[PDB]
């Protein structure tokens, strides 16, 4: 059983974020079956979002309050998640999960960046790397600490150390 | 018409003399042939087959109906049947007794109560990633299916066995007056609703048999309130139905339910007979335990509250 | 609304030793409940369901415990791969989670090195808990030699334009 969430990596406040999670070796239909949205800023908690059971009962977290639509089509065999007014704090990556009997399934995740910023490499200047989007950088030395970017000006910034 | 039936045990007085002949004799009370427990009259099974039960700690037959088997329950109550009430022609009243649980999920409460878990504890061991209301649902839907079908194949057994008998579950309809949680006299509102459900077993019993014990930790007026409300709601029930007319009995005991050294008093025999007979309940039936006349003192003290209380309460009303 | 409180946010100790970490609901929850690890990377792990049954290929020394309203994670003869983060999930109705626990692999206390760089690497020191004084954006790495570092950078265009820490070797900041 394999799980793939997928999206579209980087959107602006106000849009609506889709998502979509595809299902292998196994199929939506089948009873008792419960699928969840969990996402995970980087260096933070995990958040539940949304639950919903084969017969396309749901749950919601009322703290999304509630910008949040699950659903599903048997045929297509997904699983989709809408949020509307995305904003810089939906930030995260984004997993879907499955729960049949005793055992759980994870996708490996999708990550969502929500900014205005237009793409950038970024400037070299242990090197400290400045004003960078999107993530990820990758650093290393001579052919092969590096701190956690942060984010300045809606630009990332970064150092490392050998 | 009106008919008053003996179901007090004193078969267990015969071994000192006392026959209770003035049952019938005196007071015009409906009494099985030579004073016998179960006869022509009335027979009570209790607990019979092997309904699925939980005793006091261990599993019968499933412990919970969702997991009996109910051809062996069958079986046993067959064998049962025709070990206490052997003659074919049976007419009389038939009582069954079981007692494990209700049928509705909700109302086993209390001593109840570990029906309602076992039922849940099943479901979660399968779907351990179930949320409580998906849990809930499935375990009462399970519970409720089956725990109709097997008060239902029961009822259906005994009258294919027995066809000329007047079979009913002891204590149904529940109403559950004067509680904590319903201080009045009128039945609990979706105890009610519950009820108009359960016109599957309301359709096929012959009898509706509310027990209307009554309680010392009532005022005089409570008394007559907790049997009124018992009385109607049994009286609503069977007004509705649609095979046959069912007749009302409601089961009466002559000790109060929490202070059993006691036997009611002239006031609250009168007052009470006068509500179930005003009410226009068909009759009703006298019950006692086994445990209040087991001894030759008990059982002359029990005989002198019959005739001097008991026995002209129901004479001067009722018959 | 159903909350999920669980502590502490930290606790350190060594291999072989035994921790309980815990996790308290707002409301009752019968035993809807269950229990992840989470290590760097890597997605997160079912180690415990119906509050009380272990998962899958998951070692005895890990043990669940509580119902109700009170729940507890027992981990027996900590092995080195345990470390890292665990989280319950409640999932009564809502499944949110709690705030989660970082297991810390306890070192020998070590001073920050400072190098400036304007750029400033307090490397290498234990345990975490650090303060920078400049003379701003703060960033912090995970545990690693077991111990932590951070960066510190005071952004000054060329027209504008010491590093301080305290922590719990010295009394004095260096």
């Amino acid at each position: 059983v394999t799980l793939k969430e997928s999206g579209p990596g980087i959107l602006q406040p106000s849009q609506t974020l889709s998502l979509t999670c595809s299902f292998s070796g196994f199929s939506l239909s089948t009873s008792g079956m419960g699928v969840s949205w969990i996402r995970q800023p980087s260096g933070k908690g995990l958040e539940w979002l949304a639950h919903i059971y084969w017969d396309d009962d749901k749950r919601y977290n009322p703290s999304l309050k509630s910008r949040l639509t699950i659903s599903k089509d048997t045929s297509r065999n997904q699983v989709f998640l809408k949020i509307t007014s995305v904003d810089t704090a939906d930030t995260a990556t984004y997993y879907c999960t499955l729960y049949y009997g005793s055992v759980d399934y994870w996708g490996q995740g999708t990550s969502v960046t929500v900014s205005s910023a237009k793409t950038t490499p970024p400037s070299v200047y242990g090197c400290l790397v400045k004003g960078y989007f999107p993530e990820p950088v990758t650093v290393t030395w001579n052919s092969g600490h590096t701190f956690p970017a942060v984010l300045q000006s809606d630009l990332y910034t970064l150092s490392s150390s050998v | 018409e009106f008919n008053v039936y003996w179901n007090v045990p004193t078969f267990m007085c015969h071994k000192y003399g006392l026959r209770f002949e003035e049952v019938s004799e005196k007071y015009g009370i409906l009494q099985n042939w030579m004073d016998k427990f179960r006869g022509e009259e009335i027979a009570i099974l209790y607990d019979p087959g092997m309904f699925p039960a939980l005793l006091k700690v261990v599993a019968r037959n499933g412990g919970v109906p969702q997991l009996g088997n109910l051809t062996k329950h069958l079986q046993v109550f067959r064998d049962h049947l025709i070990n206490q009430i052997p003659d074919k022609s049976f007419p009389g009243v038939g009582v069954i007794d079981f007692e494990s649980w209700r049928p509705i999920f909700r109302q086993n409460w209390a001593s109840l109560q570990p029906y309602k878990k076992l039922s849940v504890e099943v479901v979660r061991r399968e779907h351990p990633f179930w949320d409580d209301q998906r849990v809930e649902q499935e375990a009462k839907r399970r519970f409720e299916k089956y725990g109709q079908l097997f008060m239902e194949e029961t009822l259906k057994a005994a009258k294919r066995m027995r066809p000329a008998a007047n079979w009913g579950y002891y204590a149904y309809p529940y109403c559950y007056n004067l509680t904590p949680n319903q201080p009045s006299a009128q039945c609990e509102a979706t105890t009610m609703q519950e009820n108009d459900k359960m016109s599957w077993l309301f359709e096929s019993e012959d009898v509706l048999l509310p027990s209307v014990y009554l309680r010392w930790n009532l005022t005089s007026g409570e008394r007559v309130g907790l049997v009124g409300g018992r009385v109607k709601e049994a009286l609503r029930i069977a007004r509705q139905m649609t095979t046959s007319r069912k007749k009302v009995l409601p089961y009466y005991w002559y000790k109060y339910q929490d202070r059993r050294d006691t036997d009611l008093s002239r006031a609250d025999l009168e007052a009470t007979l006068r509500k179930i007979t005003d009410l226009g309940a068909d009759g009703f039936i006298i019950w006692g335990s086994s445990d209040d006349i087991n001894t030759k003192a008990k059982c002359l003290q029990f005989r002198e509250y019959l005739n001097n209380e008991l026995g002209p309460a129901v004479k001067r009303i009722a018959l | 609304d159903i909350q999920m409180t669980q502590s502490p946010a930290s606790l350190s100790a060594s291999v072989g030793e035994t921790v309980t970490i815990t996790c308290r609901a707002s409301e009752n929850i019968y035993s809807y409940l269950t229990w992840y690890q989470q290590k760097q990377g890597k997605s997160p792990q079912l180690l415990v369901y119906n509050a009380k049954t272990l998962a899958e290929g998951v070692p005895s020394r890990f043990s669940g415990s509580g119902s109700g309203t009170q729940f507890s994670l027992k981990i027996s003869s900590l092995q080195p791969e345990d470390f890292g983060n665990y989280y319950c999930q409640h999932h009564y109705g809502t499944r949110t989670f709690g705030g989660g626990t970082r297991l810390e692999i306890k070192r020998a206390d070590a001073a920050p090195t400072v190098s400036i760089f304007v750029v400033c690497f307090l490397n290498n020191f234990y345990p975490k808990d650090i303060n920078v004084k400049w003379k701003v954006l703060n960033s912090w790495t995970d545990q690693d030699d077991s111990t932590y570092s951070m960066s510190s950078t005071l952004t000054l265009t060329k027209d504008e334009y010491t590093c301080e820490a305290t922590h719990k070797t010295s009394t004095s900041p260096i």
